[PDB]
RNA sequence: UUUGCUCCACACAAUAUAGAUGGAUACGAAUAAGGCGUCCUUGUGGCGUCGCUGAACCAUAGCAGGCUAGCAACGGUGCACUUGGCGGAAAGGCCUUGGGUGCUUGCUGGCGAAUUGCAAUGUCAUUUUGCGUGGGGAUAAAUCAUUUGUAUACGACUUAGA
RNA sequence: GCCCUGAAAAUGGAUGGCGCUCAAGCGUGUUACCUAUACUCUACCGUCAGGGUUGAUAUGAUGCCCUGACGAGUAGGCAGGCGUGGAGGUCAGUGACGAAGCCUAGACCGUAAGGUCGGGUCGAACGGCCUCUAGUGCAGAUCUUGGUGGUAGUAGCAAAUA
RNA sequence: AGAACUGGCGAUGCGGGAUGAACCGAACGUAGAGUUAAGGUGCCGGAAUACACGCUCAUCAGACACCACAAAAGGUGUUAG
């Protein structure tokens, strides 16, 4: 009778999609990346500093 | 403001009763619309529809 | 924040002026213009005199008389520049009016007490130094206006009697000055000189 | 369409409204530049 | 001693309002001081008040009231809107009005 | 516009059988944003080579932020802007801190002393003009003396309040 | 007596008069809708008495209850009353107008001991 | 009832301009009051205190006459009668007062600031 | 609503009364640590002609 | 006209509010310049200082502010007298001398407050008038009617009449 | 580019007005802000549509209920309702202890047509529901008949000597 | 005056264009809250006497579509080129 939407009410974000649950505890959503870090091209760099 | 794509509010056209008062039509009605809301058979589904016919539509077989 | 603003007129510039004067008049505080006759417009005087005489021969054709009122008073010329600036033809509008006043000069009430100035209006806060504006009792006299000189000589007595009294207040500030000076050092004064005083 | 013949307009205009003046007394609108210097002579006078 | 304010002095301006269409449904008020919508937030819900003096006495006063609230900013003057259980006058416009400190935050 | 970014978008038509691997074309484009950045690209482009967003593809779109965006600079400028009679080319200069800036004034420039829309200007030759005496125009060649120096005559210092009880100095 | 019911509301209280109702006496103030081609009313114009709209229906849970969440009953006599002997909670017994002074007061007593809301238990109660 | 009726002076007293002296109204009402007044006698009041209350003059049957004006057509020369109608009162003295004592209805917030008042002083 | 306005004939309830000392006593022996805390409390509050609740500071 | 009329101090009823709820807190002139202090040889001077807002200054603690005890100062100060002066631009206000009288939160005490029950403006301003107090003061005219003609359609105007 | 000139018409006069001159102008870019019967959520009405539902020792399955969408509208079409005269039936209906009618800035119901009640007036019939029936609903028609205004105590009642 | 396509108006209110059948926005059950469109935010009037780059001085300024008209031709006025 009432569309109590998810975002806005964790009790109803888990009666559907009960990933929310694991996702809360696992952060996911905020969870860090590898710095990976390579090196771009020389010519990258002096096509794009061109004139 | 809806760009409506339909004439709005179309009356179905096809009929829900039949017009006349014939108390004992009307039972055989009320018979079927049970039969053809319970029974599922498609045969209630024509007969019952076949009641709500006016007398142009039930030829003299 | 007081019950009345008395408003200091020289420098300031009509429109502007007229304008936070009409808001404040709607919104229930009172207002008291005075030196109208030391208060400016924009342009050089020869424009503003022409677009008097663009309104001076706008009257009802079959009686001058219910015509457009052409005041020449710089009080009533402001308070015209004021009164499109309102709604007066409801009450509201007649009300808010009733709690405008504005003179020529400084009369008697208004010359004991304080009056303010409103920035975003003068015309040393506006007027790219440099461009020529207009002093009113200038325009008004040669418009109409049979009071200019009356006016410089009452001003000329009151800003002696006044310049006689800020002298006095002079010493006065510099009397009680030079005993916060010496009360200053103590040790109730430093108390407060931590406590932001 | 004009006056057809330009002909001067009867009566002065600055002289109206041509209501009965309100006092039998006809008031004295002016009078002469005050000359600090003379002796304190009168200016009027009230005649018949 | 001398002073016993525990409001704030805020002045009813007019009704939001459009060019020609007010509506009386909502007021707006000028409260002293206030000049930022950042600013003007701390007043959001205190209850207002339009105190008034009335010839025939009620219950025991011949000063009724009128009972309202902040709702929401409004402007960039630090103006903000505020509902009465019955809308204003309109003869209010120019009418000092009291906005209490409840229900208080701090 | 907003805040400029100077942007470098690169296209070079489409793999056909016969042109594989087709001569990339890089513009140094100006914009607020990414889309009005490729918008502006092909729009360019297709006024030089017949290609357009049809026929061609947007390679890469990496934004080109300042070298010194600290450092003051003298600029020289060359656009080709449509006035309402015709069009014309012309050099104007502004010493700013940063390309990205000093083209946000130039346009507003533009709209002022040429009234010249965002869309009847096509910014041509736009580098910074290395030693001084190398500035065409007296309007950039002042500010360039010995330890200059100037006062602020007349501060306008703005009211936060209505009124006043202090009758405002001009003094700096 | 009356059963729980919602806040009635009415959406609109003010009668809708015919326009011009006021103008001419012989427009009556009853209503009718403006047939004309000009007619402002009819076109609704902005500041012009709001013609009844169907919109103004009120909520069926609340429709023909009077202020007291009762249902008002015309009653002419007692064996008439009688009818709401099973629905002292959701109607109320209203005398008609051609009730005599007599009769009324035997109405009263019987719709009292019976435990009715009778809505003008005041007709021809001359003391 | 007075459009184009002549100015008078004698009309200052009351404060208007217009002020006519209908002869034939006048002997029918001060003709009428000598009835009142006679009434006023046979019934035992005081010819002093006596004071008209409620005189009240209406339209009455319009007596029907005709005029013929020009190319014959006719004109009606209604009469326009009255139906006037007073009341002379003995003038009693004292309007009296007679006043309600009003049930007050004060809240208990309301009491108590009347209790807490009345217990500083008297 | 029958006596309306006949005074008290109810005032205080000697327990509340004496409570309020079994306290009273316990804080005044707090207040005497803090100087012109016992003034600052037997003071009342007000607003000052310049005085902004939201700008302020409690 | 039976004591009507008016001014003051009140007293109580009516009365409304374009809207008190600490204080409208007085140079002038300038603004590509000023204020303030101060110095001399007094100037369109020298020297110091300041501004960048009133976000100031004043006021402000006490049953809307009560009852008492003082301490220290003799200041501040409210009301009502009083002295002299100033102000006519709408002066109707500002300044002053001296008594009086209440308070003083500049410092320290002691009592009081509650039940308005967990908020309800929670009533404290000033406007006008009326009816009753007793206390001063003052004893007219206008209009109509008559009259005139410098006036006039009528009103109006202008004269005259104990 | 801006600006000046080129730029003459009749009642006084219109960037809408006032007024605006580092604008409240012209150009531009940036924000924040404002408010339509539009958009979003919700409540209520109605229409439409899709379904549910005999169910027992109860009362409407042209019933109750759930569900979604939509609502402008002259000419015009249809459907559902309100009202009036009279007809068959019905309430063993109302009524001289006051019917009908009329009055009522008195109350209630309905979106509405209208219905209902109190008070007043009044004096002899009348109403609800089920059907039937029609000379069945008025603001116009330079409508008909009758009646009454403003006009207006106005025009004017002035030839024939008095 | 007469055609084409489309949209309107007619028949359609509403917010803006001061004002207006046709233009901008936008289509109407009755309410509430929010958010906007168009258009605007000195005062009239809800909304910044906001921000920034500039240009402009007119003893006949200029002021935002339909829209309430202005030109060819001139200016050592000034700005930029």
């Amino acid at each position: 009778v009432l569309k109590k939407n998810p975002l806005k009410n964790k009790q109803v974000l888990l009666r559907l999609n009960p990933y929310a649950k694991v996702f809360a505890a696992e952060k996911l959503g905020s969870k860090k990346a590898e710095k990976t870090g390579t090196k771009p091209a020389a010519v990258f760099t002096e096509t794009l500093k061109h004139d | 403001g809806i760009d409506h794509t339909s004439k709005q509010h179309k009356r179905s056209g096809h009929r829900t009763a039949p017009k006349s008062d014939n108390v004992y039509l009307k039972l055989l009605v009320k018979l079927y619309t049970f039969l053809a809301r319970r029974t599922d058979a498609p045969f209630n589904k024509v007969v019952l529809k076949a009641l709500f016919l006016s007398k142009i539509n039930r030829p003299p077989v | 924040v007081e019950p009345v603003v008395v408003i200091d007129g020289k420098g300031h510039l009509v429109g502007r002026l007229a304008s936070v004067v009409a808001k404040q008049l709607l919104n229930g505080q009172k207002i008291v213009v005075v030196r109208a006759e030391e208060l400016n417009i924009s342009g050089e005087f020869f424009r503003n005199k022409l677009k008097y005489h663009d309104f001076l021969r706008k009257a009802t054709a079959f009686n001058k008389t219910r015509g457009p009122f052409h005041f020449r008073a710089p009080s009533r010329i402001f308070y015209k520049a004021l009164r499109g600036m309102v709604s007066h033809k409801t009450a509201r509008g007649k009300a808010a009016l009733e709690r405008l006043k504005v003179f020529e000069g400084i009369p008697p009430p208004y010359d004991k007490k304080k009056r303010v100035v409103v920035p975003q209006a003068l015309r040393v806060l506006r007027l790219k130094p440099g461009r020529k504006y207009t002093t009113l009792g200038k325009l008004s006299t040669s418009v109409g206006w049979k009071y200019e000189d009356v006016v410089a000589k009452l001003e000329a007595k009151r800003k002696v009697s006044s310049a006689e009294y800020y002298a006095k207040k002079r010493a006065f500030t510099k009397k009680v000055a030079s005993a916060n000076a010496t009360a200053a050092e103590s040790d109730v004064a430093k108390q407060l000189a931590a406590l932001g005083y | 369409s004009h006056r057809k013949y330009e002909a001067p307009r009867h009566g002065h205009l600055g002289f109206l409204p041509r209501k009965r003046a309100a006092s039998i007394r006809a008031r004295v609108k002016a009078f002469p530049k005050d000359d600090r210097s003379k002796p304190v002579a009168l200016t009027s006078f009230l005649g018949y | 001693a001398e002073s016993h304010r525990l409001y704030v002095k805020g002045k009813h301006l007019s009704y939001q309002r459009s060019k020609r269409v007010n509506n009386p449904n909502v007021s707006l008020i000028k409260i002293e001081g206030v000049a930022t919508p950042q600013d003007a937030q701390f007043y959001l819900g205190k209850r207002i008040a339009y105190v008034y003096r009335a010839s025939k006495e009620v219950r025991g006063s011949k000063i009724r009231v009128m009972w309202g609230k902040v709702t929401r900013t409004h402007g960039n003057s630090g103006v903000v809107r505020a509902t009465f259980r019955n809308n204003l006058p309109a003869k209010t416009f120019g009418a000092s009005v009291r906005i209490f400190l409840y229900p208080s935050n701090i | 516009m907003a805040h400029f970014k100077e942007y470098q978008v690169i296209g070079r038509r489409l793999p056909t059988e016969s042109v594989p691997e087709p001569k990339l074309f890089r513009m140094r484009i100006f914009a607020s944003n990414e889309v009005i950045a490729k918008s502006r690209y092909w729009y360019f482009l297709q006024k030089l080579h017949k290609v357009k967003k049809a026929s061609g593809e947007i390679v890469s779109i990496n934004q080109i932020n300042e070298a010194h965006p600290t450092k003051v600079k003298n600029f020289g400028v060359w656009v080709r802007y449509d006035s309402r009679s015709g069009t014309h080319n012309m050099y104007k200069e502004i010493r700013d801190v940063s390309r990205v800036a000093a083209v946000e004034t130039l346009y507003q420039d533009m709209a002022a002393r040429h009234r010249a829309r965002f869309r009847s200007i096509h910014i041509l030759k736009v580098a910074e003009i290395e030693k001084t005496a190398d500035v065409k125009r007296q309007y950039v060649k002042q500010f360039l003396t010995k330890d200059l120096k100037f006062p602020l005559p007349h501060r306008v210092q703005k009211s936060t309040k209505t009124f006043s009880y202090k009758r405002p100095s001009t003094f700096y | 007596a009356s059963l729980p019911h919602p806040k009635i509301v009415k959406k609109h209280t003010k009668k809708f008069k015919r326009h011009h109702s006021d103008r001419y006496h012989r427009v009556a103030e009853n209503w009718r809708k403006q047939k004309g081609i000009d007619s402002v009313v009819r076109r609704r114009f902005r500041g012009n008495i709001s013609q009844p709209k169907i919109g103004y229906g009120s909520n069926k849970k609340t429709k023909f209850l009077s202020p007291s969440g009762h249902k008002t009953f015309l009653v002419a006599n007692v064996k008439d009353l009688e009818t709401l002997t099973m629905h002292t909670k959701t109607y109320a017994a209203e005398i008609a107008h051609n009730i005599s002074a007599k009769n009324r007061v035997v109405i009263l007593a019987r719709a009292k001991a019976l435990g009715i809301k009778v809505t003008n238990p005041k007709g021809r109660l001359a003391l | 009832f007075n459009s184009s009726i002549g100015r008078t002076a004698q009309g200052k007293e009351f404060g208007v301009t217009k002020a006519r002296w209908p002869a034939k109204s006048v002997k029918f009402v001060q003709g009428l009051l000598q009835n009142a007044a006679a009434n006023a006698e046979a019934k035992g009041l005081d010819a002093t205190k006596l004071y008209v209350s409620h005189i009240q003059v209406n339209q009455a049957p319009k007596q029907r006459r005709r005029t013929y004006r020009a190319h014959g057509r006719i004109n009606k020369y209604e009469s326009s009668p009255s139906h006037i109608e007073l009341v002379v009162t003995e003038k009693e003295e004292a309007v009296a007062k007679a006043a309600e004592k009003k049930v007050v209805r004060l809240t208990s917030r309301q009491r108590g600031r009347i209790a807490a008042q009345k217990r500083i002083a008297a | 609503a029958n006596l309306f306005p006949e005074q008290q004939n109810k005032e205080i309830k000697a327990e509340r009364v004496e409570d309020q000392k079994v306290v009273d006593k316990a804080l005044i022996a707090e207040i005497k640590k803090t100087p012109l805390l016992k003034q600052y409390l037997s003071a009342s509050f007000s607003l000052k002609n310049g005085d902004k609740p939201h700008m302020l500071k409690f």
